[PDB]
């Protein structure tokens, strides 16, 4: 029985977020109404102060002399589905002849969209994102030319055996996806769902994921959750013999029913690795131009 | 009325008189978690005296050619109180924060500082400084503990990122002819409900002088920054022998 | 649509209108959103809210 | 047609003579009233600024 | 449909019917148009009209 | 549809939904199943069961 006073008027299990602010609808900017002349004291919108951290609130009415202006020009293109779902590279697998990286005819990718700085930079700007996704597979030779070559894709979860060879018992895929595709088709897309065990993919992840005494032959794991490697992508050349054409094959992610967290600021140094916001120091480029003089143009 | 200020919670309380308003970090409060969104299934503990209240870590120095610094939190607090004691203990882990700073000075002083709060603020080496040399960061940078750990690139924070957008997260300033402190609320930022306080290390403060310290000789050249700062809505879970690291 | 609620928008508090054929969600499109802001959260998220016209300190 | 907004609202056309004062009849000077001691604070007809 | 007025003629004063599977009306048919004319526009603009029978300078 | 009721699963106490084209229901898509279950058949298959406070052995 809760008897004391402390516990009845206690503030303990409070499951609701008081929130400030509240959202509004704004499918078209804001129009500006009209204004005129005035000569007051107290009213000053102009002097305000920014250490508090909060933006300014002074508009064209309160400053000058406006007019009326029924604005009708849409925010519909800066949403997030209408910013991200643009499709974009995010992945190359080559399947050459005879060389050093690939020559047996199978390969196996890491699915890791941070390897082009084009859609790097556009999630980077965000830490936390819930998203479906739909990947397009382009085969071709180095030449760009097209080939009469049949070709076997096989996504492999976390836990999953992957293959060594080309002629391996893992490409049976009886529980794994698998894509038969040709290259005289089209290309090969499929859909993709929000795999997480989580509830978002943090592309920021300030920590280790193991306990122990972190030694420095262990601070490779710095920057790793695994609630975000989700698996590896296997690709060959269907038969038992070697092929007569090289390949290449790159991978296109269209990214769809977003959500969005957490803005933060945006990359202005080169990249150089993965999983690793690394900078070269000695060169260290500005944020932006330069000039001369601040008096002058 | 808004330069006023005054912060109870526990035994603890804090006074000032030139302030300004205080900031909710992304535009709410804390909270404990809904039985909808949590997944364990024990029940949790919740002091709500000994761990929410104001403990202060340590008082660094502002001299002209001071570049800037950096706290990682939780980790702050995970030798000093009931707070610690707890985490050690306990594997789960949620909470908020109160963040209050301290700089004082006279009228003839100037200067300005920029206090943000930053998640998961991934540090990032300079590879070497050619770019080729990978490298990784050590140990006592990205849990550096109270005594703080001091920035040696600050336009880029260490991480390939401006400071000159840092005032997208929950920033405020101290001019020194204006204010004298900065507060500041965080909820519990994280994509899962409940998350260690040892090996993650959920934001990180930052204190960088924008327009350096300056003064005339015959005044006081010593100027601290002091850092205080609470837990609210402590929860823990997970319980078993205590864990240093 | 007897469809399944796979996607990732299930949960939020705007509506989508979507093309399918398929059983599961999250092959679906896209569609449009519901245009909404609120820039109070990371432009004014103070406590205590002051006037355009009276000063802030006082 | 005046169908714009910035004409209905102007201040354009105004012959007439914002007076902030009034004048008063005065065929004798002021009576001189009672008064009493006063030790209040915040009232203080003394200080002025000129 | 419900799909977005993005096309050209969104603001004109005439009646279309289109065929159209995105989301997106640029991208729609042409269609038929509203059949009208007006050629006193350019042929007879004058200020104060005359009458055919009546010879106009008087 | 006016097809046949070859399907394997036509004598179930399930219920699916399904797409099909042709007049053979063995050609349609495996569909949606009915989510149930029954682990007392192979969990507690006892004649006379016991409760869970109560000791079994009495
Ligand atoms: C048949 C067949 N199926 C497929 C098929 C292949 C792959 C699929 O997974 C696509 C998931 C996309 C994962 C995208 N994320 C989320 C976080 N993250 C990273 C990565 C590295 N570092 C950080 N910090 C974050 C990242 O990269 C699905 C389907 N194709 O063939």
């Amino acid at each position: 029985g809760d008897r004391v006073a402390d516990v009845i008027e206690s503030s303990i299990g409070d499951s609701v977020s008081r929130a400030l602010t509240h959202a509004l609808p704004a499918p078209t900017g804001q129009n500006t109404q009209v204004s005129s002349h005035r000569l007051d004291t107290g009213k000053v919108p102009a002097l305000q102060a920014a250490e508090i951290g909060a933006s300014s609130n002074a508009s064209d009415e309160s400053m000058i002399e406006t007019r009326c202006v029924l604005n009708s020009h849409s925010t519909a293109e800066t949403t997030l589905d209408s910013f991200f779902s643009r499709a974009g590279l995010v992945g190359e697998i080559d399947l050459p002849l005879k060389g050093t990286t690939n020559p047996n005819g199978y390969a196996n990718w890491d699915i890791d969209i941070t390897g082009y700085a084009q859609m790097r930079r556009k999630v980077e700007l965000f830490t936390y994102m819930r998203f479906d996704a739909e990947f397009t597979f382009v085969a071709c030779t180095p030449t760009g030319e097209v080939v009469p070559q049949l070709l076997q894709y096989m996504f492999v979860p976390p836990g999953a055996p992957k293959p060594d060879s080309r002629e391996s018992l893992a490409w049976q895929t009886a529980t794994n996806p698998s894509v038969f595709v040709k290259l005289s088709d089209p290309p090969a897309q499929v859909s993709v769902p929000f795999m997480s065990p989580a509830s978002a993919y943090q592309w920021f992840y300030d920590g280790y994921p193991t306990f122990g005494e972190h030694k420095q032959e262990k601070d490779l794991e710095y920057g790793a959750m695994p609630n975000n490697m989700m698996g590896t992508f296997s690709v060959r050349t269907v038969g038992t013999s070697k092929s007569k054409y090289p390949l290449v094959v790159r991978i296109y992610m269209r990214m769809k029913h977003v959500r969005a967290w957490i803005p933060r600021p945006m990359r202005n140094q080169n990249y150089l690795f993965k999983a690793n916001p690394n900078y070269a120091g000695n060169s260290i480029k500005p944020t932006g131009a330069s000039r001369t003089a601040i008096t002058t143009l | 009325s808004d330069r006023v200020a005054q912060l109870t919670i526990g035994n603890s309380t804090i006074t000032t008189q030139e302030a300004a308003n205080i900031i909710v970090g992304y535009g709410e409060w804390p909270s404990y978690c809904s039985d909808s969104d949590a997944t364990a299934v024990d029940k949790p503990t919740r002091p709500d005296v000994s761990v929410n209240r104001f403990y202060t870590l340590d008082t660094k120095l502002w001299e002209k050619s001071s570049k800037g610094w950096y706290w990682k939190f939780p980790d702050v607090l995970t030798e000093t109180g009931v707070f610690g004691q707890n985490a050690q203990f306990h594997y789960l882990y949620r909470s908020g924060f109160c963040i209050h700073v301290q700089c004082n000075a006279s009228k003839f002083h100037q200067g300005a500082l920029l206090v943000a709060v930053l998640p998961e603020y991934v540090i990032g080496t300079v590879a070497g400084g050619t770019g080729t040399e990978d490298t990784h960061p050590p140990y006592k940078q990205t849990q550096p503990g109270a005594d703080g750990f001091e920035l040696q690139h600050p336009y880029v924070l260490d991480a390939g990122i401006p400071i000159s957008q840092l005032t997208v997260c929950p920033h405020q300033w101290i001019n020194l002819r204006t204010n004298n402190c900065a507060t500041i609320i965080v909820p519990y930022i994280n994509a899962l409900p409940f998350d260690s306080a040892l090996n993650h290390c959920n934001f990180g403060l930052l204190v960088v002088p924008i327009s350096p310290l300056d003064y005339d000789q015959g005044a006081t050249p010593v100027i601290p920054i002091t850092i205080t700062l609470a837990p609210m809505c402590s929860e823990f879970a997970g319980l078993r022998q205590a864990v240093t690291q | 649509s007897h469809e399944n609620s796979n996607s990732a928008t299930e949960g939020s508090t705007i509506n989508y209108t979507t093309i399918n054929y398929y059983k599961d969600s999250y092959a679906a499109t896209a569609g449009k959103q519901s245009l909404k802001q609120d820039p109070d959260k990371f432009a004014n998220p103070v406590k205590d809210i002051f006037t355009e016209m009276a000063a802030p300190l006082k």
